[PDB]
C-alpha cells in the first residue's frame, strides 16, 4: 500500500522446495521431453519429406 | 600485419651492413615506382586506418597533422576522380615524407600487445 | 624481501591460452558425441548406414535387419 | 607479524579480547554483541535500532546532558550501530581515558532510563529517518534486495521496522529485548590500541559483571533462510543513474566454502572509472565495463550471516541504452567461474587477498572491528597464519566446484533503481545464468 | 523531415539508392555491381517468361525450347536473351571479383560483404548449371552426367547421394524436373544473398580505389552514379544487342542442338566456358576425390584472402610489386580456363598441373610473401 | 537428483546429447509399439493376415 520492503503476498505461487535440484530437474525433464519429441518429430518428418526425392515407385519398376 | 612487426623487421635489416647495403636502395626504387608521391601523399597517408588501433592512433594526432591529412586526403581525391596527378607543389618531396602517425600507432599497439600478455600472466 | 613479483607469460594465440583450452576439451567431446549421435540418427533411414552401421550393433543390431518376403515384393 | 589477540573470560561469561598496539596512542574500546534486528518478530521490528537512539538518551545516574558533557570531557567519541545480526558500542578515546570510557559504556548498556518522555520524543526522529534513507542508493538497493532474497522471513527485514511499529514501540518491549538478548555470553568486550589487556578485564569485572547470562548459553556466532529468486523494479525515470543489484544464495560465516567464495569473487573485483588505476585492472569484467563505458562503477560482495548469506555485484550506470550489455557481460563472466577459470585467475586472485585481509586492518577501529566481528561470528579471532593457509588450500578445482553448485543455472534477486526500463525482465536475465555453449 | 527520409520504407531504399554516401572516386570497374543487378533482373524477366513456354518433362523438353525458338512470338530474342545473358553474368561476375581482390575489397572491414560474394559466386555456378541441363540437348545431358558423377567421390556415401540426386540410375526424366525447379528457385535464394551482402557492406560503404577512407569526401549516389551506371548499362546493351541479334550462338556448343542421347557420347563433354578454370584444375589432380577437393578448394579459398594478405595498405594500386602479381594471377585463370577444354594430351596435361600450382601458390605462398616484403619496402624506402 | 542433474543437466552439450540419444530410442521404440498396435486393432484384415492361403 504505501511500504516497498513489504514484499506482496506471493505465497499462492511459492514453492517451499524451490532451491532443491529435484525442482530444477523436473522443469527441465519437461523441456528435455519437448526437445526430444521435436527432434524425434523434426527426424521424422525430414525423412519421409525428402523421400520424395528418392527414385520412385515407376522408375523403380 | 602489425606496424610493430614491420618496424622491428625493419630495424633488423637496418641493422646489417649487408642487408641495407642491398635493401634500402631497392626499397627507394619501391618507393619511387609506387607513385603515391605523385597525388601528394605521405607514405603513412596510405595506411589502412579501420581498426580500433588505427582509430585511437589518428585520435592522438596533434590538430595541426590531424587537419593537414584531411587535406592531403581530399586533395588526393580530387586527383583520383579527374585522373591526373599533382605538379609542383602538390608532389610530395622526399624529405616531406616523414611519418607522422608511426609513434602514435607503435605506442596503441605497445600498450594493446602489454595488455594481451598481461592477460596471460602464471603466478609463480 | 621481494623485489620483484613473480611471473611469467604463458604462450598464448588469438586470446586463447592451454589452460583455459584445456578446461574446454572434455566439452568438445560431449558436443562431438551430440553430433555424432544426432547426425546418425537423421540418417537412420538410408540403408546403407543401418547395413553397415546399425546391423552390426550388438543385442539392437537386430532391429534393422528387416526383409520384405519375395511373395509381396513387386521388384 | 602483529601482536597476539588476547582472550579471557569472566564467570557471567562475558569475553574480554584486546591487541595491543605500543605505536598509537588512542585507544578502541567496546562491546560486540551478538544480536540485532534479526533478533525481533513482526510485532516489534525495528526495536533493536529504536534503543540504539535511547541509549543516548540518558541513564538513571547521568541525564542527556551529563552524558553528552562526560564524553565531551573525555575527548575521544562514542559510536554505535545495529545491524541484522550484530549490534556494536564503542568509544575512541586517549590511552588513559579507557577506564571513563568503559564505564561510560557499561552505563548505557546496563543502565538506561527509557524513560516514556524520550521515547515519545525519538519516535519522531525515527519517523523522519524513513523519509531520507530514500537518498541513499546504495543502501536503498541492499535493503530491497534483502526483503526480496529473504521474503518473509527475518533476514528479510528492514532494521529501521515499519512506521507502524515505530509508533506503538513501549519502554517495556525495548526492556524485554535488551534483558533477553544482551546477556553476557553473546557480548564481547573489545580493546584495540593503547589498552593492556590485564587492565581491561579488571575494569569489565568492574563495570559488567552483574549482567544476566542467558539461560541456555550457545557457542558464539551461532543462528532456516529459504531463497527466493525475484526481481524488485524500482523504476524512476527522474534519476540519471541506475543502480542494480544482483545476488544468489552465498555462504555462512562457517562455511566450508567461505574462502572459496572470496577468491570467486575477487576474480571478479571491483572497479570505479573515478579512479586513476581502475582501467588497468586484470579483471576480465573490468576490461570489458570500461572499454565500451558501461558502467560508473561495480562492486562485488559476499555478504555472510550466521546460517546463509548474498554473494553478488552493484552495478552503477548511465549508459541507459546499455544496461542489457552490462548485465549480460557481467553474468557471462560469472558463468566463467564455472566453465574457463583455471590457476591463472586463481592464483592472481589468491595473491590479492592474501594482502587484502591484511590491509583492511588500518587503524584501531579497524582492528577492533576485526577482533569483534571474528569473536561474535566464528567464536574466535582467525591468526593471520591460519587465513594465509586457508587461502592458500583454494584451487582452481574449488573454485569451478563451487560456482557449479552456487551460481550456475541457479535462481538470482534482482533489484533496480532508477531509468532500468533498459534491464530486460526476469527471465532474460535468469538465462544469462548458463551457457549454452558449455 | 524529407518524407524520403521519415518515411520507413522509402527511407530503406533512400539509404541505399539516393542519399546513400559514396567516395567521390569511384572508377568504371565499381560500374559492375549495377551491371550484375541487370542482369540478375533480365535473367528473372527471361527466366519467367521461357517458364510460361517450357516444358520440363524429358519426352518434351528439347522440343519445348524448339516450340520457343519457333513459334512463340519473339521466343527467340527471350530464348537468346536468357542463353547470353547468363554468359554477360559471368563476365561481370568475374570483373566484380576481379576489381574485389585488384583493391584490396576483401580486407577489414569488409570481411563479410565478401564472405557471402563467395557464397553468392557458388550459388550462381549451381544456378548456371541446372539452367544449362534443362535443354535437354546433348551437351545438357553428358554435362549432368559427369559433373553429378563427381558426387560419388564422397566416400561411403557417395553413389547413394548422387542417385538420391538423380531420382533414378542415370540422369532422365526425375533429375530433369527436379533441376527445373530448383533452377526456378536459386536466382531468388541468389537475389536474397545479393542483398545481405550490400546490407554488410553498408556498415564500411563502398572502398575506393585509392584504398583510404573516404569519409572526408562523400558524394550521394544520385545523381552521380546513377547517372554514370547508365554509361556502362548501354555499354553492356550494345554488347548484348550484338551477340543477341547478330551471333546468338557465337557462345554456345552445336553439339546442344542435337537432343539427348544416353548411347551416343558427344567427342568431347566440356562445361561452359565460364567454369572451364575449375574443370582444368579438377582434371590436374589424379585422384577423383583429390580432383573434387581441388576444385571445390580452389573457389572457397578465396575466403582466405583476408588472412593470408599482410599489407598494412588496402589494394594494389601503390604497390608495383603486388600488381605484377596479380597481373600473374590473373593470366594463369585465363590459361587454366584455355586448359579446361582442351583434349587431355601431352603436353597439356603438365601444363594443367602446373598453372594449377601456381594458381594455389598465389594464396598461400606468394601473396602472403610479396605483402610482407612491401610492408617493409614501404617503411624502409619513405624513412 | 543432484547426481542427475549434474551428468546430464547441468552441461548443456550433456544435455542435448541425452535429448539426441532419447530421441533416437524414443523413435526406434514408438515404431516397433505402434507397427504391434496397430496390427492387433486391424487382425484377420490385412495382407499379412491373409497371404498364407495364397
Ligand atoms: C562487359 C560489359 C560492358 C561494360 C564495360 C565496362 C568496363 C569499364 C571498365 O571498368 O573499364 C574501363 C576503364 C576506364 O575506367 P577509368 O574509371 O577511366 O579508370 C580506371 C582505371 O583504374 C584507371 O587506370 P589508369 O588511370 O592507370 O589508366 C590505365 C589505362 C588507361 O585508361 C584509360 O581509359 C585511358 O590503360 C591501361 O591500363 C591499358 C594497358 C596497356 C595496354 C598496352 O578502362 C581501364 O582503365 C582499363 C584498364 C584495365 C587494364
Ligand atoms: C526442430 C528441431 C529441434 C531440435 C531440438 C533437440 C535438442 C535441443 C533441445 O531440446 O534444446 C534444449 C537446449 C537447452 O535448453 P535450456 O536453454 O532451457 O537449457 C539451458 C540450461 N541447462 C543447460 C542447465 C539445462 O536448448 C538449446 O540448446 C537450444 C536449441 C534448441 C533448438
Ligand atoms: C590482364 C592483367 C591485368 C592486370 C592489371 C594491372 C594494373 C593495370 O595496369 O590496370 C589499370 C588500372 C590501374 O588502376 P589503378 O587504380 O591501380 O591506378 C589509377 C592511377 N593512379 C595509379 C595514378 C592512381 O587497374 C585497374 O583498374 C584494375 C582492375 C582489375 C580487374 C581485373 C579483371 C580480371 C577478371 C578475373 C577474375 C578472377
Ligand atoms: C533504359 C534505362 C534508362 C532510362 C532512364 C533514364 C532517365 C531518363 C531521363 C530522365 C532524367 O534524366 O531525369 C532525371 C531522372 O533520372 C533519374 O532519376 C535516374 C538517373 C539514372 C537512371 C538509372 C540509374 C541507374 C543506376 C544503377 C543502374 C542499375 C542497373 C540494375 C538494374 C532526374 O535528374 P536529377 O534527378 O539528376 O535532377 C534534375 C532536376 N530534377
Ligand atoms: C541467375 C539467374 C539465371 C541464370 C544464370 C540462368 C542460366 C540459365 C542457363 C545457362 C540456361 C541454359 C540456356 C540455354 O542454353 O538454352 C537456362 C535455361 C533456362 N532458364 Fe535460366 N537462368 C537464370 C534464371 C532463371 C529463372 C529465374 C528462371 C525462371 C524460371 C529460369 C528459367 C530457365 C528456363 C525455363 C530455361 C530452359 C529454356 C532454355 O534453355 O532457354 N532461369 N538458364
Ligand atoms: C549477383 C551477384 C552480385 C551482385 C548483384 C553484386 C552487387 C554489388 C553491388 C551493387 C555492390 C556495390 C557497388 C560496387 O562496388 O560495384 C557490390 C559491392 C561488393 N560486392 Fe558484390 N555483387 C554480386 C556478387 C558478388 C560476389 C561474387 C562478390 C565476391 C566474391 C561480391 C563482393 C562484393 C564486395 C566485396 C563488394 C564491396 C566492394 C567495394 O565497394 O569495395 N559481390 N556488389
Ligand atoms: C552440435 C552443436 C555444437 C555447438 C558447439 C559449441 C562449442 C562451444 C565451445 C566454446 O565456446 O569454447 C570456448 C573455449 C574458450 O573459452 P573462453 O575463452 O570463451 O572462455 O574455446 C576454445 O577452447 C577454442
Ligand atoms: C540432413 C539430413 C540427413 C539426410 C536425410 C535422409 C533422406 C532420406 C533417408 C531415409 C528416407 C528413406 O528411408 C526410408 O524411409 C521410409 C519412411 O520415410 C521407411 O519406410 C518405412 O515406412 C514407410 C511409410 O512410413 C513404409 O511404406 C515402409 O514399408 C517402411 O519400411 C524406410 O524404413 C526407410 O529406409
Ligand atoms: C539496393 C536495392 C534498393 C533497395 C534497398 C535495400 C532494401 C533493404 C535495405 C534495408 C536494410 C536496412 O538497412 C539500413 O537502413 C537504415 C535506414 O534505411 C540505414 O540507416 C542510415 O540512414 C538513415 C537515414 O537515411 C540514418 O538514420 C542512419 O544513421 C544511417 O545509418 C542503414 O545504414 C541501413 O543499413
Amino acid at each position: 500500500g504505501k511500504s516497498t520492503y513489504k514484499i506482496p503476498d506471493f505465497t499462492p505461487y511459492l514453492k517451499k522446495d524451490r532451491n532443491t535440484d529435484a525442482n530444477r530437474l523436473f522443469s527441465y525433464f519437461m523441456i528435455g521431453s519437448f526437445g526430444m519429441l521435436s527432434a524425434a518429430g523434426a527426424k521424422a518428418t525430414v525423412q519421409d519429406f525428402l523421400s520424395n526425392m528418392s527414385a520412385s515407385a515407376d522408375v523403380l519398376a | 600485419a602489425s606496424i610493430t612487426s614491420v618496424v622491428k623487421t625493419s630495424e633488423l635489416i637496418l641493422k646489417s651492413p649487408l642487408l641495407s647495403k642491398i635493401v634500402v636502395p631497392l626499397a627507394k626504387t619501391y618507393v619511387k615506382f609506387s607513385g603515391y608521391r605523385q597525388l601528394g601523399f605521405k607514405m603513412n597517408d596510405l595506411i589502412i586506418e579501420e581498426t580500433p588501433n588505427m582509430q585511437l592512433a589518428l585520435r592522438r594526432l596533434p590538430p595541426t597533422e590531424s587537419y593537414d591529412r584531411v587535406y592531403r586526403l581530399i586533395r588526393a581525391t580530387q586527383f583520383s576522380l579527374s585522373h591526373k596527378l599533382a605538379t609542383g607543389n602538390d608532389i610530395t618531396k622526399p624529405e616531406e615524407d616523414d611519418h607522422y602517425l608511426i609513434p602514435y600507432i607503435l605506442d596503441v599497439e605497445a600498450e594493446a600487445f602489454e595488455k594481451d600478455a598481461l592477460d596471460n600472466l602464471e603466478v609463480v | 624481501y621481494v623485489k620483484k613479483p613473480s611471473y611469467k607469460i604463458v604462450p598464448h594465440f588469438l586470446g586463447f591460452n592451454i589452460p583455459t583450452v584445456s578446461k574446454w576439451i572434455p566439452i568438445f567431446g560431449i558436443w562431438g558425441a551430440a553430433a555424432g549421435i544426432g547426425a546418425l540418427f537423421l540418417i537412420e533411414g538410408v540403408p546403407r548406414t543401418r547395413q553397415d552401421i546399425l546391423s552390426k550393433i550388438p543385442i539392437i543390431g537386430e532391429h534393422w535387419i528387416r526383409e520384405i518376403p519375395a511373395s509381396d515384393n513387386p521388384f | 607479524v602483529s601482536p597476539k589477540t588476547r582472550t579471557s573470560n569472566l564467570k557471567n561469561g562475558l569475553t574480554i579480547a584486546s591487541e595491543s598496539n605500543p605505536l598509537v596512542q588512542t585507544a578502541t574500546v567496546g562491546v560486540w554483541i551478538d544480536a540485532g534486528s534479526r533478533n525481533e518478530n513482526a510485532y516489534n521490528n525495528g526495536t533493536a535500532h529504536f534503543f540504539e537512539h535511547l541509549a543516548f538518551k540518558g541513564t538513571d545516574k547521568r541525564s542527556q546532558h551529563q552524558l553528552e558533557l562526560d564524553i565531551e570531557n573525555m575527548g575521544g567519541h562514542l559510536n554505535a550501530y545495529t545491524s541484522r545480526e550484530s549490534t556494536v558500542y564503542y568509544a575512541k578515546s586517549f590511552k588513559d581515558d579507557v577506564p571513563k570510557s568503559v564505564e561510560i559504556l557499561a552505563d548505557i548498556l546496563q543502565h538506561s532510563k527509557l524513560a516514556e518522555s524520550a521515547i515519545d520524543r525519538e519516535r519522531e526522529v525515527i519517523t523522519r529517518e524513513l523519509e531520507e534513507v530514500n537518498k541513499q542508493y546504495e543502501e536503498v538497493v541492499f535493503d530491497h534486495l534483502h526483503a526480496t532474497a529473504f521474503m518473509n522471513q527475518p533476514l528479510g527485514r528492514t532494521i529501521l521496522g515499519p512506521r507502524e511499529n515505530i509508533q506503538t514501540i513501549t519502554n517495556t518491549e525495548l526492556r524485554k529485548f535488551i534483558t533477553e538478548n544482551y546477556t553476557a555470553d553473546r557480548m564481547v568486550l573489545v580493546g584495540a590500541g593503547a589498552v593492556d589487556h590485564d587492565a581491561l578485564v579488571e575494569l569489565a569485572e568492574k563495570y559488567f559483571s552483574h549482567l544476566p547470562s542467558s539461560q541456555s548459553p550457545v557457542p558464539l556466532g551461532t543462528p532456516i533462510p529459504n531463497f527466493v529468486g525475484s526481481e524488485v523494479r524500482l523504476r524512476d525515470d527522474t534519476m540519471p543513474v541506475a543502480h542494480i543489484a544482483i545476488a544468489v544464495e552465498g555462504v555462512s560465516w562457517t562455511s566450508e566454502d567461505y574462502y572459496t567464495a572470496l577468491v570467486a569473487q575477487a576474480i571478479i573485483g571491483n572497479y570505479d572509472r573515478a579512479v586513476g588505476t581502475s582501467r588497468h585492472q586484470g579483471s576480465r569484467l573490468s576490461n570489458i565495463v570500461s572499454e565500451n563505458n558501461l558502467a560508473n562503477s561495480f562492486q562485488s560482495f559476499s555478504t555472510s550471516y550466521s546460517d546463509t548469506g548474498l554473494w553478488g555485484i552493484y552495478l552503477t550506470s548511465e549508459n541507459t541504452t546499455q544496461i542489457d550489455d552490462l548485465v549480460h557481460f557481467t553474468l557471462k563472466e560469472w558463468n566463467r567461474l564455472s566453465t574457463s577459470v583455471s590457476n591463472l585467475q586463481v592464483e592472481r586472485a589468491k595473491s590479492q587477498l592474501k594482502a587484502g585481509l591484511l590491509l583492511s586492518l588500518d587503524g584501531t577501529t579497524y582492528v577492533a572491528e576485526d577482533i569483534g566481528r571474528q569473536l561474535t561470528t566464528l567464536g574466535r579471532r582467525v591468526t593471520p597464519a591460519e587465513v594465509e593457509a586457508k587461502l592458500e588450500a583454494v584451487t582452481e578445482h574449488d573454485v569451478r566446484a563451487w560456482a557449479q553448485k552456487t551460481l550456475y543455472d541457479k535462481d538470482i534477486a534482482l533489484v533496480g533503481l532508477g531509468p532500468i526500463e533498459g534491464l530486460y525482465d526476469y527471465n532474460r536475465i535468469r538465462n544469462d545464468m548458463s551457457m549454452m555453449r558449455w | 523531415m524529407a518524407l524520403r527520409k521519415k518515411n520507413s520504407l522509402l527511407n530503406m531504399a533512400n539509404s541505399y539508392v539516393l542519399d546513400s554516401p559514396q567516395p567521390s572516386n569511384l572508377n568504371y570497374f565499381w560500374n559492375f555491381g549495377s551491371l550484375l543487378a541487370l542482369c540478375l533482373v533480365i535473367q528473372l524477366a527471361t527466366g519467367i517468361t521461357l517458364a510460361m513456354h517450357y516444358t520440363s518433362h524429358a519426352s518434351l523438353a528439347f522440343d519445348s525450347v524448339e516450340h520457343i525458338m519457333r513459334d512463340v512470338n519473339f521466343g527467340w530474342f527471350i530464348r537468346y536473351a536468357h542463353a547470353n545473358t547468363a554468359s554477360f553474368f559471368f563476365i561481370c561476375i568475374y570483373a566484380h571479383m576481379g576489381r574485389n581482390i585488384y583493391y584490396g575489397s576483401y580486407k577489414t572491414p569488409r570481411v563479410l560483404p565478401w564472405s557471402i560474394g563467395v557464397i553468392i559466386f557458388l550459388l550462381l555456378i549451381i544456378t548456371a548449371f541446372m539452367g544449362y541441363v534443362l535443354v535437354f540437348g546433348q551437351m545438357s545431358l553428358w554435362g549432368a552426367t559427369v559433373i553429378c558423377n563427381l558426387v560419388s567421390a564422397i566416400p561411403w556415401l557417395g553413389e547413394d547421394i548422387v542417385h538420391f540426386l538423380w531420382g533414378g540410375f542415370s540422369v532422365g526424366n526425375p533429375t530433369l524436373q527436379r533441376f527445373f525447379a530448383l533452377h526456378y528457385l536459386m536466382p531468388f535464394v541468389l537475389a536474397v544473398f545479393a542483398l545481405l551482402h550490400l546490407i554488410a557492406l553498408h556498415t564500411a560503404g563502398s572502398s575506393n580505389p585509392l584504398g583510404i577512407t573516404s569519409n572526408v569526401d562523400k558524394l550521394s549516389m544520385h545523381p552521380y552514379y546513377s547517372f554514370k551506371d547508365l554509361i556502362t548499362v548501354f555499354a553492356f546493351l550494345l554488347m548484348f544487342t550484338l551477340f543477341v541479334f547478330f551471333s546468338p550462338d557465337k557462345l554456345g556448343h552445336p553439339d546442344n542442338y542435337i537432343p539427348a542421347n544416353p548411347m551416343v557420347t558427344p567427342a568431347s563433354i566440356v562445361p561452359e566456358w565460364y567454369l572451364l578454370p575449375f574443370y582444368a584444375i579438377l582434371r590436374a589432380i589424379p585422384d577423383k576425390l583429390g580432383g573434387v577437393i581441388a576444385m571445390v578448394a580452389a573457389i572457397l579459398i578465396l575466403l582466405i584472402l583476408p588472412i593470408v594478405d599482410r599489407s598494412i595498405i588496402r589494394g594494389n594500386a601503390f604497390k608495383p610489386i603486388s600488381k605484377l602479381l596479380f597481373g600473374f594471377f590473373i593470366c594463369n585463370f585465363l590459361l587454366l580456363g584455355v586448359l579446361g577444354q582442351v583434349h587431355i594430351e601431352p603436353p597439356f596435361i603438365v601444363l594443367g598441373q602446373i598453372c594449377t600450382i601456381f594458381y594455389f601458390s598465389y594464396f598461400l605462398i606468394l601473396l602472403p610473401m610479396v605483402s610482407t616484403i612491401e610492408n617493409i619496402f614501404f617503411y624502409i624506402g619513405s624513412l | 537428483a543432484t547426481t542427475f542433474y549434474n551428468v546430464f543437466v547441468k552441461r548443456n552439450s550433456a544435455f542435448v546429447a541425452t535429448i539426441l540419444a532419447s530421441a533416437f530410442v524414443f523413435d526406434m521404440t514408438f515404431e516397433t509399439a505402434i507397427d504391434n498396435f496397430w496390427d492387433r486393432i486391424n487382425a484377420g484384415k490385412q495382407w499379412k493376415d491373409i497371404r498364407h492361403k495364397y
